[PDB]
RNA sequence: UUGAGCCUUGAUGUGUAGGAUAGGUGGGAGGCUUUGAAGUGUGGACGCCAGUCUGCAUGGAGCCGACCUUGAAAUACCACCCUUUAAUGUUUGAUGUUCUAACGUUGACCCGUAAUCCGGGUUGCGGACAGUGUCUGGUGGGUAGUUUGACUGGGGCGGUC
RNA sequence: GUUUAUUAAAAACACAGCACUGUGCAAACACGAAAGUGGACGUAUACGGUGUGACGCCUGCCCGGUGCCGGAAGGUUAAU
C-alpha cells in the first residue's frame, strides 16, 4: 500500500475546496518512489518504497541508521 | 548537499575538500562507488584530526630524509683502498654499493640505492665525486678519494 | 565573408520573366536576380532589358566575393536568355565557357493541352 | 568613484564643455520636465552673462548691474523690430505677458527678475550661475557644468545638481549622472 | 551546347544554339499534345518540300 | 546553440525660400588629422539600387562660422540618445549534443524451482527522458447536487410586479 | 432472424453490404484508486467507435454558425 517506509507517510483524506467553498472528499497521496539503496555494510542492493521526503531522511542519517531502524521494528527489508 | 570527497572526483573535486553536490550525484554515483560522503559534521571534524596530522608532522619528518645531507657536506670524503696500475690509475674501482657500502659503514648511513656515481662509474685514482640522493629534490654532493694503498 | 574568385553565372530564361543566379563551381549559391524583382511587372518584365537590368544586379551583389571568372549555363527560351550575358560581359568578367542547359524530355510527359485565345 | 571622478578631465583650450546630463524617467501616466527661475548651483562657477531683461525707460542705471551687460528698452521694443538677423532673459511677473514681442516666429527665455522697489537691493544672487535644460525628446538634462578651474570643487554641484530630483510619474527609475566633453566622454551613478 | 571559346574576343558566337536546341524541339514541346495532327502537320511539310 | 531582459562599444535622417539627403534640444567662436586627411580604386555591406560608412589602400596637406535666408544653423567638435538596426558579454532559461549511474523494459538468460506469478542476479534496449506525488491553467452532462418566481375570472400564451 | 415475460411482432431492432474515424501493439478501447485483466495468445486484408442498411441506378451545392482537425508570429493568460 502507498506507504513510505522510512516515515510512515501514508494516504490523508481532505476536500478540494471550489471557488464557491464546495467541500468534497479526496485524498492526497505521498510522493512515493521505489529506490535502490546500495548499502556498503551489506554488499548489497536495499530497494526501498520511499516518499521523497523518505530519500532526505535518508541521506540525513544515512541508510543504515534508517535500516537500523525498519530492523528495529520488524519492518522487513 | 555539502559531502566531502575521497578521491580526486573530476570537474569539481580535489581528494578531500568540502564541495557541495546535487543529491541525485552524490547518491546513485558519488558516495556509492565510494567517492565522497556525507559532510555529517560528525565527519567533518574527522577530517580535521586528518588536517593536522599526516601533513604537518611528516614533512618535517622529510625535512630528515633531507638534513641526513646536513651530514653530507660535514665530512665530504670517504677514502677507498684501491691501489694504481702504470701510473695512478685504479687498480680498483668503485660504484654504488661500494659508494653506499662504504658510506653507511660510518656515521654516514645510506640507503645502498642512493649513491649516483654516473659510471665513473669508475676507471681511475685519487679524487672523485657523486650525487647523493635520499629525497626527490634534496640529493648532495660529497668527494670521493679512492685511496692506492 | 568568405572569396572564390572563380565561378559560374547560371541563368533560368523563361517567356515570362527571366531570373539569374550566380553560383560557384559547386553550384553553392552566391548572388542572384530576377527580371521581375528589379521593376517592370507584366509585359514590362517579359522583355531583353529587365534581364540585361537584373544581370547587372546580380553582379553589385557577388562582386561580394570578387569573382573573377565564370562559366555561364542557360537556361530556357524567351527574352533575356543571351541579352542578360550581354549585361554581365561588359558588368566586369572574364568569361570562359558558355552552355546552353534547356532540358529536353525524350517524350515522356503530356504537356498542358489549350491555349484557345 | 562612488561620486564622480572630477578628476577624469585630465587638449582642447578650456573644459568648461563639460555638460550636466543626469538621466530621468519616461512618462508613464503624466510626468513633465521642467527647470526652475535659472538654476544657479552652489557654486559662482565665474560667469559674466550678458542677461537680456524687459525693463523701462528707467532701470538703465542700476538694473545694468546684477550679474549682466545691458537691459532691453520700451522704444525699442517694436523700434528694434524690422530684421531677422538683428533681432538668461526674462520678464517680470504679477501681470506682465509678452507674446506682441516675444510670441512669434522658437526660442528659450523666460525667467530674470520681478523686481517693483529695487533694481539690485541688498541680497538677490543666484542669477548669473548656470543656465536653462528642460524637455528635448526622450528626456531632459542637457546643459553644462564647471571646467579646467576646479577638483571636486565643481562637486558642488555634483550633491547640488543631481539632487535636483522632481516628483517622478509612475513607472520609471529616474537616476544616471554623467557628464564631460571635449575630448571624451564618462562619469558614474546617481 | 557548348562553347569552350579561348582567348581573344568578347563577342558570343554561339550560333550553335540555332543549329538544334532552343525553339526547336522547345516551342515544340511547350503545348499541345498533338497526337495525330503532326501527322496532318508533316505531310504537309513534305507536299511542300517535294517543291 | 538560440528566444527575452539589461550594460558598454559604432550606425543614421531626400518638410519649403538655400553655398546642401538641417533628428530634437544643449556645451559651443575653434578643434582637429603627421596618434600619418581630403577624393580618386576596390574589398564586407545596410537598402525605399536615392546614396551613405569604414578595417584597407593609390593617397600626400588644410577644411571652416553669425556669414544674407530659415518657426529651428552647421560634417566646426562632443554628447546624455529618440527614429531603428547591428556586433562580444551577463546570466536566465529554453531548443539542441553526448554520457550512465537514478528510473522504464509487457527482449534474452541464470538461480531460488520440475513455476507464463513474484524476488535476486547477468545481459541487451531505453534513459535523466518517460512516469508518478504536490501545486496549477484549460477541457469536462461522463457523473453529481440543485435552480428554473408570483399575479391570472382554471392553467398556458400575452400582459403585469 | 430479433423485440416490449403479462394489452404493441410492426414500417421498430439486428442483418450481409457501404462510408467515416480512431488505433504501430505495453494498440486504441474497456473493467479496475491499484495490481491485474479483456481487446488477443490477435498485430492495419487487424482491433475499437460512429452513422447507413441486400442489390440496381445514383449520392448535386453550402465551412457563415456549432463540432471537430491543423497552425502558429502576435495579443491575452496559472501556479511559480
Ligand atoms: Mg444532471
Ligand atoms: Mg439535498
Ligand atoms: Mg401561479
Ligand atoms: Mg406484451
Ligand atoms: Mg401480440
Ligand atoms: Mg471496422
Ligand atoms: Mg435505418
Ligand atoms: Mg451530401
Amino acid at each position: 500500500s502507498r506507504v513510505c517506509q522510512v516515515t510512515g507517510k501514508r494516504p490523508v483524506t481532505g476536500n478540494n475546496r471550489s471557488h464557491a467553498l464546495n467541500a468534497t472528499k479526496r485524498r492526497f497521496l505521498p510522493n512515493l518512489h521505489s529506490h535502490r539503496f546500495w548499502v556498503e555494510s551489506e554488499k548489497r542492493f536495499v530497494t526501498l518504497r520511499v516518499s521523497a521526503k523518505g530519500m532526505r531522511v535518508i541521506d540525513k542519517k544515512g541508510i543504515d541508521t534508517v535500516l537500523a531502524e525498519l530492523r528495529a521494528r520488524g519492518e522487513k527489508y | 548537499m555539502q559531502v566531502i570527497l575521497l578521491d580526486k572526483v573530476a570537474n569539481l573535486g580535489s581528494l578531500g575538500d568540502q564541495v557541495n553536490v546535487k543529491a541525485g550525484y552524490a547518491r546513485n554515483f558519488l558516495v556509492p562507488q565510494g567517492k565522497a560522503v556525507p559532510a555529517t559534521k560528525k565527519n567533518i571534524e574527522f577530517f580535521e584530526a586528518r588536517r593536522a596530522e599526516l601533513e604537518a608532522k611528516l614533512a618535517e619528518v622529510l625535512a630528515a630524509a633531507n638534513a641526513r645531507a646536513e651530514k653530507i657536506n660535514a665530512l665530504e670524503t670517504v677514502t677507498i683502498a684501491s691501489k694504481a696500475g702504470d701510473e695512478g690509475k685504479l687498480f680498483g674501482s668503485i660504484g654504488t654499493r661500494d659508494i653506499a657500502d662504504a658510506v653507511t659503514a660510518a656515521g654516514v648511513e645510506v640507503a645502498k640505492s642512493e649513491v649516483r656515481l654516473p659510471n665513473g662509474v669508475l676507471r681511475t685514482t685519487g679524487e672523485h665525486e657523486v650525487s647523493f640522493q635520499v629525497h626527490s629534490e634534496v640529493f648532495a654532493k660529497v668527494i670521493v678519494n679512492v685511496v692506492a694503498e | 565573408r568568405k572569396q572564390v574568385s572563380d565561378g559560374v553565372a547560371h541563368i533560368h530564361a523563361s517567356f515570362n520573366n527571366t531570373i539569374v543566379t550566380i553560383t560557384d563551381r559547386q553550384g553553392n549559391a552566391l548572388g542572384w536576380a530576377t527580371a521581375g524583382g528589379s521593376g517592370f511587372r507584366g509585359s514590362r518584365k517579359s522583355t531583353p532589358f529587365a534581364a540585361q537590368v537584373a544581370a547587372e544586379r546580380c553582379a553589385d551583389a557577388v562582386k561580394e566575393y570578387g569573382i573573377k571568372n565564370l562559366e555561364v549555363m542557360v537556361k530556357g527560351p524567351g527574352p533575356g536568355r543571351e541579352s542578360t550575358i550581354r549585361a554581365l560581359n561588359a558588368a566586369g568578367f572574364r568569361i570562359t565557357n558558355i552552355t546552353d542547359v534547356t532540358p529536353i524530355p525524350h517524350n515522356g510527359c503530356r504537356p498542358p493541352k489549350k491555349r484557345r485565345v | 568613484k562612488v561620486y564622480t571622478i572630477d578628476e577624469a578631465a585630465r587638449t582642447a583650450k578650456f573644459d568648461e564643455t563639460v555638460e550636466v546630463h543626469a538621466k530621468l524617467g519616461i512618462d508613464p501616466r503624466r510626468s513633465d520636465q521642467n527647470v526652475r527661475g535659472t538654476v544657479s548651483l552652489p557654486h559662482g562657477l565665474g560667469k559674466q552673462v550678458r542677461v537680456l531683461a524687459i525693463a523701462k525707460g528707467e532701470k538703465i542705471k542700476e538694473a545694468e548691474e546684477a550679474g549682466a551687460d545691458y537691459v532691453g528698452g520700451e522704444e525699442i521694443i517694436q523700434k528694434i523690430l524690422d530684421g531677422w538677423m538683428d533681432f538668461v532673459m526674462g520678464a517680470v511677473g504679477s501681470k506682465l505677458g509678452r507674446i506682441l514681442g516675444p510670441r512669434g516666429l522658437n526660442p528659450k527665455a523666460g525667467t530674470v527678475g520681478f523686481n517693483i522697489g529695487e533694481i539690485i537691493r541688498e541680497i538677490k544672487a543666484g542669477r548669473i550661475e548656470f543656465r536653462n535644460d528642460k524637455t528635448g525628446a526622450i528626456h531632459a538634462p542637457v546643459g553644462k557644468a564647471s571646467f579646467p578651474p576646479e577638483k571636486l570643487a565643481d562637486n558642488i554641484r555634483a550633491f547640488i545638481r543631481a539632487l535636483e530630483a522632481h516628483k517622478p510619474e509612475g513607472a520609471k527609475g529616474t537616476f544616471l549622472r554623467s557628464v564631460y566633453v571635449t575630448t571624451t566622454m564618462g562619469p558614474s551613478v546617481r | 551546347i557548348k562553347v569552350r571559346e579561348n582567348e581573344p574576343f568578347d563577342v558570343a558566337l554561339r550560333r550553335f544554339k540555332r543549329s538544334c536546341e532552343k525553339a526547336g524541339v522547345l516551342a515544340e514541346v511547350r503545348r499541345r499534345e498533338f497526337y495525330e495532327k503532326p501527322t496532318t502537320e508533316r505531310k504537309r511539310a513534305k507536299a511542300s518540300a517535294v517543291k
